[PDB]
């Protein structure tokens, strides 16, 4: 029949590719923001 | 402007307008009663009580 | 025994926390009882997986419970499974959550406010086994209260004030003595159709029944009953749903918006 | 998702405003125009509540304890004007958001009623709850002459408001409209337990028994109190008791302060001073 | 009783075990850092 | 200019007019709450 | 724990368990952080260090 | 501009517009009364 | 023709609606002139 | 990223985003109005 | 996919969405630059 | 790990994920603003 | 002017009017009694 | 629409006007007497 | 609902709007003389 | 007494008994904690 | 047509923004806020 | 309860055996509790 | 008990696992909170180290 | 029968349920041994 | 004597008897704990 | 329900009640030894 979501290997692979790339860019900005925040005011 | 009565029921328009005007009149009369300056129920010869010797009508608050 | 359990804990604090555990358990029980109708859910999540994923949320479904109907009318399970049903409408837009536009004439579509399930094709029975909703012509000991106007002979008018017919008879509930339907003789083909009392606005002064739901011309397509002197649970829903569709389909202005 | 019998009811139309633009569903919810407006009214109001908690009464008293979070109305010295954001102005904006959210919720129910072709009893009944809220934060404060008479938005702080307003009349139990409202509330709770019990005891009969009929329901309470109101009328009665309780509660608070300033027991002096005794 | 075959049950378990182990790995590293920062016992 | 194929131009004007009026009210009330910019004094 | 620990996914739905564990861990993580912030010893935003 | 009355019903538009102007008029009068500097029912 | 009045019935209603309004407004103006003399507000 | 619109329909998304941005904009302005050091209407 | 849009029209929407979003971000960046000049927060 | 999208609906995941991140982002900013040590709007 | 009675039922508009005037008359007398300036039963 | 004829409405209006004038006549005299007793403005 | 009954409504609507705005301006000028707010 | 399961459902009885024992176990532990003589959590 | 309406929707905005700009210019003259 | 004597004898056998096991560790717990702090 | 495995013939060993896991978590939460309420076993406010 | 579980499945479930419960108890015993070393309560 | 169970249902009697006895036993223990003379958890 | 089951239940009920009363008597003897109430 199909998977639990109706997505094949290629569909899941394609979404995962964009998902991890967007998540990587989001985490990249987050890391830069926390570096700037640490320079502004260290918390630990 | 008879067009208004072509689209609005004369019985309902008069009931609504009469109720609106009566409600407006009651509201405005009360608005004058709220202000002691225009509170005619205090009497034509109304004179506020004179406070002397350190009297205060109200207790001190915030 | 003291009021203090520890330096900070006390009996009142334990009792309120004990209630929250019970209340959490109670809500789970109540939510489980809620899901005895209309579950498992119908979703694109299930449709796209080919029925592999059942949408029930949390808590999941309970075990089926049995309702033994009186007069051996069968046993009905509350968390049952119903056959798939096809709607008589098409989506306005393909995105999920979009509504549907009824096909053909909306009044006769059986969709939206005119939609109705297929109830059991047997009459609702009194405690003694007689049909409950019957016309006054067979409930002879039933009569209209003296101080109230007799609906028989009143004129039935539609949404637009046009005459639709006259009340030929009154259908009453035998178990609880109240009026349920007005049997209206349509003055277009002389065919008697039922008018639920919930869609009837009596005008005592003019002896007129006002039906805001549908037009006078719509009374010709009211669903009819197989037996003239009794109505099944299946037919009660069909009659009531047809009038309900009029509240949205009778006039173009009823679909909205106001502005 | 949707209920297994729900798809045949999801029809376009019946919207008061917006037409096809907002006529859709998000999960189980129907949104419509007032769902969009109601959501962002609620979203802004909630975010300003959190911000009000973030600044608190002041820096030292600021707390995120959900019991202690409180957004207070302005001082009475501001009258009916707008107050600074940290001096009650936040309460005024949240109140406006709350009114927008509640009315949008009621109007969204109207659109749902129109879609289903059912009566408008539910939005009508909800309007009484909205009206009671409007009396508390709009009508009574306006009659009293200050927005500071509204209750603060806090889980426990609005109880302190109720306590102190009650003792502004020295014994609030003697409020005649309060006594009538409580009678309806207590009667409603009694009527709700009776109705819930009767339906459950009939559809879930004794072990090895069939589902009872409407005759059993009528017979049961006739055997107990000698009268049965009927299957339809108990829902009229329950609606009437619940709405009457809220109506008389709205009366009881709007007469406390605007239309009565003495202690509530003193109001009964009209009865004690009758020349009959 | 879930519609999951034998292979998917093993396959899901394999990825689940790895994901749980990696999550537990990060948690342990975080608690080691937390312990160095401010021990609680 | 393609925004009108997803938004009905007749329903949008009502929502747009409702939005702008509500926004204009809020700004006036915010200015009234500010003693420096309260013109009714 | 025996070569048959994978049999659990024949009993419990993997998807519902994953949703339950993710929601539970997120709530638990929020709860523990909030508990620590509610203590003067482990409130890292108000200890004044550095 | 003149053909905009074919899309918006003039009866419902006028009813809504007058309801708006009335409520707006009450609001402005309410604001002026609430402000002691422009309350004409005093002094 | 939304209600049922023709071009003649509507014009007859409007004929005395204005007259009644004029009578109502005239008394209002007298009331405010007298109100101004008793206690001016502006 | 154009395939995000194959996941999120431009109908529900475009009006949700505008509402979220407007509430976010209001919230930040309210936050600044509530901060004495950044209240531009203080005078 | 699960929206009713194809890849061609979803791409067409994305172009207008991005260009509008870019113009919004540009005004925002200018706004914060002016806000920083008016009163820096860091 | 690409097979997680054969378990979870990508559309339902993104809405839940984006909604959580936005709430989490607001929560941390609010927490910082509630502490005078990290409130960047106080001066 | 006489045609107003073709619109309003004369029976209902007289019971409503007389009941309104009676309530209004009672209301005004009670208002004056509660006013010390116009209470005529204080002697 | 109510049922009253135009001629029959003339009969009611004539009695209504005279009766209304009579009621206003007593009302006016009552206020004139009240003003002579104790002016309220 | 045609142009014949849509152009008639516009003529009345604008005339009412201009008259409504005309006395509104007079009210504000009178209000400004009574107590200027700027 | 094996016949006691003719009238008591083994599934219903077992879960009810285990729930009964748990709350009794909680009740007795908490009663001991409330007693200063038997409170083992204090120093 | 999404182009004909856009020709008057945009045309209206410019008139509204122009009045808005005039109002803010006058407001700044009355009382600057920055 | 639709439970014949065939299946009501081994459920009872386990139930009694489990009850004895449960009562066995209860007694040990109370002996340890008594040694720690006698209540009589 | 010679045959304890027979318990799983009357209680579903799926909702039992969910109930056990939920029960143990709640009990574990309760005992930690009880110890936190104690001035002796509160490991976050005891000042050690 | 009652649970849809055969005699062989119940034997299978019980063996690993006992194994998992035994390992869970083992972690618990270690935790309490560490807790007793950290701060005894008796 | 054995004739009592003809009219009284043994299934309903047992559950009511067990519920009644447990409440009675719980009540008596609570009463004794309330009385300082018979409170065995006071340490004296 | 039947007549024959009545003596069957009664025999088990009596023995169970007798055993329950036996433990009760022992508990009260011990309770009397610990702290007599009369
Ligand atoms: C003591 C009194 C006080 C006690 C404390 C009370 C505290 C307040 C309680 C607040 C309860 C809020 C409930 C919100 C329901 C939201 C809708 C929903 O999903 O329901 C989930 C759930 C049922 O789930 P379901 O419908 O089976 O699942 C559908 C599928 O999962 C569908 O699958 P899915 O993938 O869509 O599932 C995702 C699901 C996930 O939902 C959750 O995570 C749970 C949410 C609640 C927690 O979220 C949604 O379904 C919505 C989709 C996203 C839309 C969200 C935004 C809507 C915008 C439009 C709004 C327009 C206006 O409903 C509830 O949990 C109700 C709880 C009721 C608690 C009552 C306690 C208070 C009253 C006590 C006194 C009464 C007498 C008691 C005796
Ligand atoms: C008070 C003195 C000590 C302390 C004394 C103890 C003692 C004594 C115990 C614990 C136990 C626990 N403590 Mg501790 N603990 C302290 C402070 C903490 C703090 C904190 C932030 O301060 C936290 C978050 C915890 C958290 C925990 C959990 C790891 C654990 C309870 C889990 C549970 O209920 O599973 C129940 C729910 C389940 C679903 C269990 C499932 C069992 C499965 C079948 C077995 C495999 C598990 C699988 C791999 C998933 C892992 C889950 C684990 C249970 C963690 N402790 C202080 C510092 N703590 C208990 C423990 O060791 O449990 C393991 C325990 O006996
Ligand atoms: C010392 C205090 C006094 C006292 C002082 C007051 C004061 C002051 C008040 C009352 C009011 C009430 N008192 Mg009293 N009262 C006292 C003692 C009592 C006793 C008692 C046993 O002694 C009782 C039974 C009552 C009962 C009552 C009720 C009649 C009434 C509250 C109900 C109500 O107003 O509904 C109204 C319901 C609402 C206002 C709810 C509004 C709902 C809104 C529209 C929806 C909100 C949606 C929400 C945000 C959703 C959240 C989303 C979630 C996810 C779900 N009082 C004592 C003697 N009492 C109140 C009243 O009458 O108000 C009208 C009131 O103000
Ligand atoms: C003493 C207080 C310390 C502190 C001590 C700790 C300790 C100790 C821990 C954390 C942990 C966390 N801290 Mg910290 N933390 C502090 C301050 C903060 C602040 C802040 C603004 O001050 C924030 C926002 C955080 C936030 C976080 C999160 C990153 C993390 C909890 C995530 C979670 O709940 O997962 C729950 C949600 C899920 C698990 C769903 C996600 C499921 C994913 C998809 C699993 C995929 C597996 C795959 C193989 C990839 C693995 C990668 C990892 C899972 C990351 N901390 C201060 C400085 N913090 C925990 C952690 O490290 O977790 C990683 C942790 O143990
Ligand atoms: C503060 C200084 C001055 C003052 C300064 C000003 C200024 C400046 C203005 C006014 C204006 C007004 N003032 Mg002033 N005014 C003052 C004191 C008062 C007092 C008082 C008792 O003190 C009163 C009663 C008023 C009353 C009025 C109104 C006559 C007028 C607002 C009309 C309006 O809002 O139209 C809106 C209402 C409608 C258009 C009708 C609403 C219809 C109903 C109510 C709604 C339902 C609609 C229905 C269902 C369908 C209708 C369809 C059609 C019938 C076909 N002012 C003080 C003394 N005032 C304004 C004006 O002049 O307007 C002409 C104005 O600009
Ligand atoms: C110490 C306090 C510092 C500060 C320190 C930090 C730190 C540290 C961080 C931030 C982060 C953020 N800060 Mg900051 N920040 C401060 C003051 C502010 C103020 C203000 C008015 O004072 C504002 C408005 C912000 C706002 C922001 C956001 C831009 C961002 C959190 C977004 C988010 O939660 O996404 C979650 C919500 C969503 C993801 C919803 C998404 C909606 C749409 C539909 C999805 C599109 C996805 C898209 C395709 C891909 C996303 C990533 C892209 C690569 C851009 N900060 C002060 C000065 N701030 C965080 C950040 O940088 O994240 C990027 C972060 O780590
Ligand atoms: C406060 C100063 C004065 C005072 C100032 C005024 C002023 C000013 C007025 C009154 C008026 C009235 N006063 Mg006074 N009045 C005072 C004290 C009193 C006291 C008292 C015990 O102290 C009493 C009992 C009254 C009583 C009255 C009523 C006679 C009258 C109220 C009429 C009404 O309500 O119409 C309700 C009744 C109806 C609407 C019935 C309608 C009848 C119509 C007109 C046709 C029927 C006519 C006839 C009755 C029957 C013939 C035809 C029939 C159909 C068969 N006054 C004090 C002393 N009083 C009012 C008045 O004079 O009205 C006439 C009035 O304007
Ligand atoms: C006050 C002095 C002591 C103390 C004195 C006592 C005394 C005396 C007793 C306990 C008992 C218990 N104590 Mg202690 N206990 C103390 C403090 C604690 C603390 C704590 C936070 O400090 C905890 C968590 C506990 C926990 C416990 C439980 C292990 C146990 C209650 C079981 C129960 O409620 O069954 C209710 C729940 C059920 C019955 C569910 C049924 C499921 C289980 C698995 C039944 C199995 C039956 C059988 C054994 C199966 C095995 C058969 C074979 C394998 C074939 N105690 C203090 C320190 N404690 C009781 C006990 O030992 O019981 C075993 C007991 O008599
Ligand atoms: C009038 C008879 C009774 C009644 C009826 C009633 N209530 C109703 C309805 C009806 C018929 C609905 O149809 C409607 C509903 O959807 O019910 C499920 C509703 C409802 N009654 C609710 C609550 C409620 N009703 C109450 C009372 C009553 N409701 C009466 C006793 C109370 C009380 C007594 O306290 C509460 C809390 C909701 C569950 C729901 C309406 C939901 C709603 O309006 O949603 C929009 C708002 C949000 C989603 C969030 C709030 C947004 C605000 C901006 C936040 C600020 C709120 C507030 C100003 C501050 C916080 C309050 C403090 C006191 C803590
Ligand atoms: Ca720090
Ligand atoms: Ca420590």
């Amino acid at each position: 029949n199909s998977s639990m979501t109706g997505l094949t290997e290629q569909e899941a692979q394609e979404f995962h590719g964009i998902f991890v790339q967007s998540m990587t860019a989001f985490f990249g900005i987050v890391v830069i923001a926390h570096i700037l925040a640490w320079l502004w005011r260290p918390w630990l | 402007l008879y067009k208004i009565w072509l689209a609005f029921d004369p019985r309902m328009a008069l009931i609504g307008l009469g109720a609106f005007l009566f409600a407006l009149a009651l509201f405005i009369h009360y608005m004058l009663l709220r202000s002691p300056e225009f509170d005619w129920l205090l009497g034509p010869d109304y004179a506020p009580v004179t406070l002397s010797a350190g009297m205060s009508a109200l207790p001190a608050g915030r | 025994m003291s009021a203090a359990i520890t330096e900070y804990m006390d009996v009142a604090q334990l009792t309120i926390w004990a209630f929250w555990f019970f209340f959490a358990g109670l809500i789970i029980y109540l939510r489980r009882e809620d899901k005895r109708e209309g579950y498992p859910l119908d979703s694109d999540r299930t449709e796209r997986s080919g029925g592999r994923v059942k949408v029930v949320g949390f808590p999941d479904l309970a075990e089926p419970k049995t309702f033994v109907l009186p007069h051996n009318a069968g046993t009905v399970m509350a968390p049952r499974v119903e056959a798939p049903t096809s709607i008589n409408a098409t989506p306005v837009a393909p995105f999920p959550g979009a509504p549907f536009e009824p096909n053909g004439d909306p009044m006769l579509s059986g969709f939206g406010p005119s939609a109705s399930p297929d109830r059991a094709k047997h009459c609702d029975l009194t405690f003694e086994g007689l049909p409950k909703i019957v016309p006054l012509r067979v409930a002879t000991d039933f009569s209209i209260a003296e101080r109230d106007p007799d609906p028989r002979g009143m004129t039935v008018v539609g949404l637009d004030g046009e005459v639709a017919g006259t009340v030929s008879d009154v259908w009453v509930d035998r178990s609880e003595p109240q009026i349920r339907y007005l049997e209206v003789k349509v003055a277009a083909g002389g065919k008697n159709v039922l008018l639920p009392i919930g869609f009837s606005r009596f005008d005592k002064k003019a002896r007129k029944v006002k039906v805001a739901a549908i037009k006078a011309a719509h009374f010709a397509n009211v669903p009819t009953l197989a037996k003239p002197d009794q109505i099944t649970l299946y037919e009660e829903d069909k009659v009531c749903a047809y009038y309900a569709g009029g509240k949205l389909y009778a006039t173009a202005e009823r679909a909205g918006p106001l502005l | 998702a949707m209920l297994s019998f729900e798809r045949k009811y999801r029809v376009r139309g019946g919207t008061l405003i917006g037409g096809d633009l907002f006529d859709f569903w998000v999960g189980p919810f129907y949104v419509g125009f007032f769902g969009v407006a109601g959501f962002f009214f609620a979203l802004l109001g909630v975010l300003l509540i959190v911000w009000g908690a973030t600044i608190g009464p002041n820096a030292e008293l600021q707390t995120y304890n959900i019991w202690q979070i409180s957004i207070a109305p302005p001082d009475l010295s501001y009258g009916l004007g707008m107050a600074p954001m940290t001096e009650g102005g936040l309460w005024q904006i949240i109140t406006i958001c709350a009114i927008g959210a509640f009315v949008s919720w009621a109007l969204r129910e109207v659109e749902i009623c129109r879609k289903l072709g059912i009566g408008f009893h539910i939005p009508f009944a909800f309007a009484f709850a909205i009206g009671a809220y409007l009396v508390l934060v709009v009508v009574r404060p306006i009659l009293m002459g200050a927005w500071g008479h509204g209750f603060p938005y806090g889980i426990l702080s609005h109880l302190d408001w109720v306590s102190n307003v009650g003792y502004q009349f020295l014994h609030f139990h003697y409020n005649p409209a309060h006594m009538l409202a409580i009678t309806f509330f207590f009667t409603n709770c009694l009527a709700l337990s009776m109705h819930g019990s009767l339906i459950l005891s009939v559809t879930n009969p004794q072990k090895g028994e069939e589902v009872k009929t409407s005759e059993h329901e009528n017979t049961f309470f006739r055997d107990i109190v000698g009268y049965s109101i009927g299957a339809l009328a108990i829902h009229r009665l329950g609606l009437f008791l619940a709405l009457s309780a809220v109506f008389w509660s709205a009366v009881c608070i709007v007469i406390s302060g605007p239309f009565w300033t003495r202690g509530w027991p003193e109001w009964w002096n009209w009865w004690l001073e009758l020349p009959l005794w | 009783m879930t519609g999951l075959t034998e292979e998917e049950a093993k396959e899901f378990h394999g990825i689940f075990t790895q994901s749980m182990t990696m999550f537990f790995g990060i948690v342990i590293i975080a608690h080691i850092l937390a312990w160095l920062w401010r021990p609680w016992l | 200019h393609k925004i009108w194929q997803i938004f009905d131009p007749r329903r949008t004007l009502v929502a747009l007019f409702g939005f702008l009026f509500v926004l204009g009210l809020l700004i006036h009330f915010i200015l009234l709450s500010s003693p420096a910019f309260n013109w009714l004094s | 724990m025996s070569p048959d620990l994978w049999k659990i996914w024949l009993l419990v739905d993997p998807r519902r368990i994953l949703i339950a564990v993710f929601a539970f861990l997120t709530v638990l993580g929020l709860a523990i952080h909030m508990i620590l912030l509610s203590t003067a010893e482990f409130n890292w935003l108000e200890d004044g260090v550095p």
